[PDB]
RNA sequence: AUAGACAGCAGGACGGUGGCCAUGGAAGUCGGAAUCCGCUAAGGAGUGUGUAACAACUCACCUGCCGAAUCAACUAGCCCU
């Protein structure tokens, strides 16, 4: 098993990310607007899902 | 609107000396000498005192995006003078579930070989950006140290080896694998 | 070996499980037992469900009732009970005194809990509007009247 | 099944409404006008806002259907069943008509009816809800979504008059303290300084 | 009214500096609603528990300066979550007491400790550990009969330096926290005076 | 919002009470209505995560550091989807 701050590290790339809901872009967590011109900078924004 | 000035003043330490050649910035340090050149950016820069060095970045007239590069030019002098003096030392650590990856660094830490990265047969030669020393930790495993002047050069270094150990047509949320920052720091602590 | 528990039970009426089983049942007594010695303890309350605190020991232990902020609601309001099935919106209410009032004041007093009565009058006038009570009238214009 | 809104969309023909001359019209998929507390007093719900046409367009009943129960449903959610009270001012009363073109020509081409259409002026009010004032950011949501069952520009206008009546609501409870407004169900009786004086004499007494 | 809330606290806490002259001045941090509420409950009818912003702190002494000018040095000095408390009646009793008011809570993480606390050696009855730790530091714990004992006696914490992490979460799990949240003297004001 | 905002860095986020009905479970957080009060700087009959119910985290609210403007909604020009 991976320990948990290595758990946690590989998951800040990974897992803990934003998507659009127009063109599934992965954006940072923080995000409010896409930055894909192709969706017009929706802000129809979804968490990244969990395996939890 | 188009705003009169705007302007916004950077300090420097008693050991660092910067010198204009017009936009481009030389910092001199103990750590040795860095130049950006700012050319593509329509500011003035002054360095303002004597006892106390002081440089300053004005912009006249400018609209909304031409006003945002001045505290984007201070940020990047700033970086400069942290690396003239204390430097810039970015932690990576490789993250592996099974197959532990092998990382031997040669050519002075110029080159980074990753084996091993998923059970892979091929060898990730990643060339290091020039100024950029790329080492194993000894205090604890799993740990690759990258110094370097340049925060762009030393960064660019590390994210080039992270996308190096990408996991391609398996789910990410798992197969967490690969060579991850994990610090950003100096060489050098104040 | 000292033990504190502190569990809440329906009190006159008995219900089919409860947060209680899977830790009494353990230490030796069962839950049926439990909720029924708690539940002849209590009596006279019937609906509203009764906390009650209890201390284990070695060999034996005690226990002990304490009631709601306001629990002397059949006595003080004659209404007929509903059956054990309950009944669809109940919404129960009617008019309330003084006299048990500043009473279960003057024993909270004795319990020493939050302030004296100056503030703790309006804390059971607020809870009675909370319910649907009023003492001879609406609150606010009993507020009123006593400030 | 229907044809697409879009070839109705514009007040193209003449008013031609059910009548004795135009028979067999389809009954129009709303009927329901009023909803929620109709009953509530006018003092209820002094707070109303208005959905506005910005547009001379037709609205077809299925369309004026829509937007009544998606406004219904939220405001269900954020006010309560019965929080407030929704009434749709327009009635489709205009006849669409369609030439059933089944596998002859244009030779008597005048159709049969459809369905039917609300003919909306610009500036004419769609639907309007009454509630209590701290409920006007939902009022204006609930209205928010009923606007995309519609073609055209909507605008939503918070109306200064009190609930459902043609009065100021600024001036609303002045008028009912010296009787010139008598609470007269979901609305009010405005009471004209004139006729009989028994009548002024009752409202007195 | 957040208005009226001001101006209403803006007038209690000028009439209270003018009802009681001494006055008790403490840090309230890390404590909580708890702390402050308990605190009152035990001095209901002989002090009154305070605060506010430092801002309005200020603006009171600024708008009082002029009947007590005895209050000009405390402008630049009150800093931080103060914990205005107010007597009138005694000194050194209040004073101890005062001292005396703690109130057991749970390990602190971050709060200094100016001396060193010796753990006694006795079983807890705990379930497996890593030995790593204690090898790495330098602190020897034998796993015998079942539970664990330390052989040498070694100072597990350093006196006047910031609390590690690892002690907090050590001292956490054994539930025995010799320092615990409460309310600190700091400063007092009677009639112009400072005291210790 | 200079009686200190906004951002950021940190603490509190309480008692009645597990408010009423309902529900097997419903303890702020399945549902419908009520949405009140001592206690302060504030703490709700709760903006969310969470539990079978709990617990737990967290939010509004408020305080420490900070020292000038900032926040929300809408509207319509060009541009973009
Ligand atoms: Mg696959
Ligand atoms: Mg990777
Ligand atoms: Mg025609
Ligand atoms: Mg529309
Ligand atoms: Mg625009
Ligand atoms: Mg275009
Ligand atoms: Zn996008």
């Amino acid at each position: 098993i991976i320990e948990p701050s290595l758990r946690q590290l590989a998951q800040k790339y990974n897992c803990d990310k934003m998507i659009c809901r127009k063109c599934y872009a992965r954006l940072h967590p923080r995000a409010v607007n896409c930055r894909k011109k192709k969706c017009g900078h929706t802000n129809n924004l979804r968490p990244k899902k969990k395996v939890k | 609107m188009k705003t009169i000035l705007s302007n916004q003043t950077v300090d420097i330490p008693e050991n660092v000396d910067i010198t204009l050649k017009g936009r481009t910035v030389i910092v001199k340090g103990p750590r040795g000498t860095l130049r950006r050149d700012f050319n593509h950016i329509n500011v003035e820069l002054s360095l303002l005192g004597k006892k106390k060095k002081r440089l300053r970045v004005d912009k006249w007239w400018g609209n909304r995006k031409e006003l945002a590069t001045v505290r984007t030019i201070c940020s990047h002098v700033q970086n400069m003078i942290k690396g003239v003096t204390l430097g810039f030392r970015y932690k990576m650590r490789s993250v592996y579930a099974h197959f532990p990856i092998n990382v031997v660094i040669q050519e002075n830490g110029s080159l980074v070989e990753i084996r091993n990265f998923l059970g892979e047969k091929y060898i990730r030669r990643v060339r290091m950006r020039p100024g950029v020393a790329c080492s194993v930790s000894q205090a604890q495993k799993d740990e690759l140290i990258l110094e370097g002047n340049d925060i762009e050069l030393v960064s660019n270094s590390a994210a080039l080896i992270q996308q190096a150990t990408t996991v391609k047509n398996k789910d990410i949320r798992k197969f967490l694998d690969g060579i991850y920052v994990s610090e950003k720091g100096t060489v050098q602590q104040a | 070996e000292i033990k504190v528990v502190y569990l809440r039970c329906t009190g006159g009426e008995v219900g089919a499980t409860s947060a209680l089983a899977p830790k009494i049942g353990p230490l030796g007594l069962s839950p049926k037992k439990v909720g029924d010695d708690i539940a002849k303890a209590t009596g006279d309350w019937k609906g509203l469900r009764i906390t009650v605190k209890l201390t284990i020991q070695n060999r034996q232990a005690q226990i002990e009732v304490v009631p709601s902020a306001s629990a002397l609601i059949i006595k003080a309001l004659k209404e007929p009970p509903r059956d054990r099935k309950k009944q669809k919106n109940i919404k129960h209410s009617g008019n309330i005194t003084f006299d048990e009032i500043v009473n279960i004041a003057r024993q909270m007093r004795h319990r020493s809990l939050a302030r004296e009565l100056s503030g703790t009058i309006k804390e059971i006038l607020g809870t009675a509007q909370s319910v649907g009570c009023n003492v001879d009238g609406r609150h606010p214009h009993d507020i009123i009247d006593d400030i | 099944g229907r044809r697409p809104a879009r070839c109705y969309r514009y007040c193209k023909n003449k008013p031609y409404p059910k009548s004795r001359f135009c028979r067999g019209v389809p009954d129009a998929k709303i009927r329901i006008f009023d909803l929620g507390r109709k009953k509530a007093k006018v003092d209820e719900f002094p707070l109303c806002g208005h959905m506005v046409s910005d547009e001379y367009e037709q609205l077809s009943s299925e369309a004026l259907e829509a937007a009544r129960i998606c406004a219904n449903k939220y405001m269900v959610k954020s006010c309560g069943k019965d929080g407030f009270h929704i009434r749709v001012r327009l009635h489709p009363f205009h006849v669409i008509r369609i030439n059933k073109m089944l596998s002859t020509g244009m030779r008597g081409a005048f159709g049969k009816p459809q369905g039917t259409v609300a003919r909306v002026h610009i500036g004419q009010v769609i639907m309007s809800i009454r509630t209590k004032l701290q409920n006007k950011e939902h009022v204006i949501e609930a209205l928010r979504r009923a606007k995309f069952k519609f073609p055209g520009r909507q605008k939503i206008h918070i109306s200064k008059k009190w609930g459902f009546t043609k009065f100021n609501a600024d001036e609303f409870e002045d008028m009912v303290a010296e009787k010139r407004l008598i609470p007269d169900g979901c609305g009010v009786k405005y009471i004209p300084s004139r006729g009989p004086l028994d009548k002024w004499r009752a409202l007195h007494s | 009214d957040r208005a009226t809330w001001k101006s209403n606290y803006f007038l209690k806490i000028i009439q209270l500096l003018d009802d009681y002259p001494k006055c008790f001045i403490v840090g309230a941090d890390n404590v909580g609603s708890k702390q402050m509420q308990q605190i009152r409950m035990s001095l209901r009818g002989k002090a009154v528990v305070l605060m506010g912003k430092n801002t309005m702190m200020r603006k009171a002494i600024r708008g009082h300066l002029e009947n007590n000018p005895a209050l000009e040095k405390l402008l630049p000095h009150i800093r931080g979550n103060v914990g205005f408390v107010f007597t009138k009646e005694d000194l050194t009793e209040i004073r101890d007491m005062l001292l005396a008011n703690k109130v057991p809570a749970a390990a602190r993480a971050g709060a200094i400790a100016p001396c060193e606390v010796t753990v006694p050696a006795q079983n807890t009855g705990l379930g497996p550990e890593k030995t790593s730790f204690f090898q790495a530091l330098g602190i020897t714990t034998k796993i015998s009969r079942g539970t664990i004992e330390i052989l040498s006696d070694v100072q597990l914490i350093k006196t006047g330096d910031k609390v590690g992490a690892s002690e907090a979460t050590l001292l956490n799990m054994l539930n025995i926290s010799p320092f615990s949240f409460g309310l600190v003297i700091q400063q007092v004001f009677d009639n112009g005076s400072i005291y210790n």
